[PDB]
RNA sequence: CCCCACUAUGCUUAGCCCUAAACCUCAACAGUUAAAUCAACAAAACUGCUCGCCAGAACACUACGAGCCACAGCUUAAAACUCAAA
């Protein structure tokens, strides 16, 4: 069967299982990848908060914050947390493009999460509220 | 906000292939326009300047495809020389 | 004299070239049409550099997007995964 | 007497109209390696590249078949009040002719 | 010597002038040659002019009656299979007997476009010549 | 200038104010592509007809007068002294 990059629909009844579970049921990492700052929040297909980490939460400060090595920690202290309560698979939704937006994702894997999809949700206004001036830097 | 979840920018992972799936992701966003309507929005681009821009990437894609196409139709012509010496 | 050139049309003339939707009727009630024009991701309506179509039916397909948008009959932020598998008319590819 | 307009009324070349996917008769009278220079019977001749099947028995004067694209190959281009020619007609190679 | 002003007047023109003037002593080689047999134009030069609004150049397209059958035929029939022949001064394609039997038709007969089209092609079949629309 | 916060203002309604590099820096209509095309550059060169406007620089998008829902405002708009330039 040909693999499909397209998510599996909820009413249309599909093969794919991850550990017996459909899609719809898969626990959701949610990254919000700021410039100063990356949040991870896992939670379940229900909305019940799983596990948090933050690059602020992990000891970092100040620019330090900012970095993809701080993204990455806080990624593995969410995947740890996260497997501390029973989640192997995620889905992943990104929301933002600071520089932890690769590195929180890296952290998630490489503490034991498995990433089946990846999801951007990052907010794009249809021209709705006006932006700051640019700086004059 | 009111729509169905998991359909608009999702990818799904191949054989645990996660990087391929976010290097997919981010073409997708930079064809569809989206990363650069992002890049864009952090700071207020005024009307003028917007036309202005707009307006000379217009002409610099006219002018790049003319010349493209003007070295394609004379690069039939570069060939060895059929009456060297003469 | 008989071998004196004529004048006339070009005989020869190949027929004016036409867009896939040319002389077809848009309506916004059809959405299965309407998705074959924007992206399967963000469901951002394709330019005609993509979609091929002429300037007139490009038109015509942008106001019935908006229209069956805004009155409840499309999706905004994607194309409606039932027709995800209808034939490709847009030139574009995500590699994918 | 035969006056001009009867010979181009009744020219080939006339009779044969628009030069788009007409298969002609070439024959080969110059070759540069791999390059076949091929006239058949127009005001220019096309370059062709040496087909990989039968390569050998394409000499000078061989008979060619040929499907005509343009009998000259031209393009105005940006800034330009006049066209710009290459000097050679566009073909494709089918084969030799039997 | 004579003068360089190649914009002004021809050498024809120029030569003369000067050599009635004295400054040439002699009459150049070609000088009796020009004068006893010229060009049909004078060769003066002028400045090629770029056309604007609705002038035109008065160049005509060469058409002939048969094109329109040639065309119809290479819409129908297409191009024949054989192939042309334009170093022979003398060769016969398809359409072009396809186009002198119409063309006996209409001098013999009645004029229906279409009567004329397919009563061609059956008279071509019948002479042995494949036709495949 | 960089960061944070917050006003007048950007918005609607009913009145004002009447200014912009309000520029395609091309006045409106009609016509021509023939002449040496043509100072230069800009944006190929011209013709007929009409309205508006201009006659060295600066003084001066100024002073005075007049008009104006404008009162540190807008339109129109000089002169004296000075210079050989601009
Ligand atoms: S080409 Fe005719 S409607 Fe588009
Ligand atoms: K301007
Ligand atoms: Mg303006
Ligand atoms: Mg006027
Ligand atoms: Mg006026
Ligand atoms: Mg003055
Ligand atoms: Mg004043």
């Amino acid at each position: 069967t040909k693999f499909s990059i397209y998510p599996p629909i909820p009413g249309e009844e599909s093969s794919l299982r991850w550990a017996g579970k459909k899609f719809e049921e898969i626990p959701i990492a949610h990254i919000k990848a700021s410039h100063n700052n990356t949040q991870i929040q896992v939670v379940s297909a229900s909305n019940e908060p799983l596990a948090f980490a933050s690059c602020g939460t992990e000891g970092f400060r100040n620019a330090k914050k900012g970095t993809g090595i701080a993204a990455q920690t806080a990624g593995i202290a969410a995947a740890a947390r996260a497997k501390q309560k029973g989640v192997i698979h995620i889905r992943v939704v990104v929301k933002g493009l600071g520089p932890g937006r690769l590195s929180a994702m890296h952290g998630l894997i490489m503490g034991g999460l498995e990433v089946i999809s990846i999801t951007d949700n990052t907010p794009i206004p249809h021209n709705g509220c006006r932006p700051r001036k640019a700086r004059k830097l | 906000a009111k729509h169905l979840k998991f359909i608009a920018r999702t990818v799904m992972v191949q054989e645990g292939n996660v990087e391929s799936a976010y290097r997919t992701l981010n073409r997708i966003l930079t064809m569809d326009g989206l990363i650069e309507d992002i890049k864009h929005r952090r700071y207020y681009e005024k009307p003028c300047r917007r036309r202005q821009r707009e307006s000379y990437e217009r002409c610099r894609r006219i002018y790049n495809m003319e010349m493209a196409r003007k070295i394609n139709f004379l690069m039939r012509k570069n060939r060895a020389d059929p009456w060297q010496g003469c | 004299n008989e071998d004196l050139p004529i004048s006339m049309e070009n005989p020869y003339k190949e027929p004016l070239k036409k867009c896939i939707l040319c002389g077809k009727h848009v309506d916004y009630k059809n959405v299965q049409l309407l998705s074959q024009f924007v992206s399967p991701f963000t469901g951002c309506i394709y330019g005609r550099h993509i979609t091929g179509l002429c300037g007139k039916k490009q038109k015509e397909i942008t106001k019935a997007i908006k229209r069956a948008q805004i009155m409840g009959f499309m999706p905004v932020t994607y194309k409606d995964p039932a027709y995800l598998k209808d034939p490709k008319v847009c030139n574009i590819r995500y590699r994918e | 007497v035969e006056s001009f307009a009867s010979m181009l009324r009744h020219s080939p070349l006339t009779q044969m109209g628009p030069a788009k996917d007409k298969l002609v008769i070439g024959r080969i009278f110059h070759i540069v390696e791999n390059d076949l220079y091929i006239d058949f019977g127009g005001k220019f001749h096309c370059v062709c590249r040496r087909p990989e099947v039968d390569g050998e028995k394409y000499q000078k004067g061989t008979r060619v078949r040929l499907r005509l694209l343009d009998l000259e190959l031209t393009s105005r281009f940006l800034g330009a009040t006049t066209d710009t020619t290459v000097l050679e007609a566009n073909a494709v190679l089918l084969g030799i002719q039997e | 010597a004579g003068s360089r002003l190649e914009t002004v007047g021809s050498i024809f023109s120029r030569t003369r002038d000067l050599v009635r003037a004295g400054v040439l002593k002699e009459k150049p080689l070609w000088f009796d040659v020009y004068d006893a047999f010229p060009p049909l134009r004078e060769p003066v030069f002028q400045r090629p002019r770029v056309r604007y609004g609705k002038a035109k150049a008065p160049i005509q397209d060469i058409w002939y009656h048969e094109d329109r059958i040639r065309a119809k035929f290479y819409s129908v029939y297409g191009s024949g299979q054989r192939a042309f022949d334009l170093f022979n001064p003398n060769f016969k394609s398809t359409c072009q007997r396809f186009v002198e039997k119409y063309t006996e038709l209409q001098k013999l007969g009645e004029t229906d476009e279409e009567k004329l089209f397919v009563e061609t092609g059956k008279a071509l079949l019948a002479e042995g010549v494949i036709l495949r629309r």
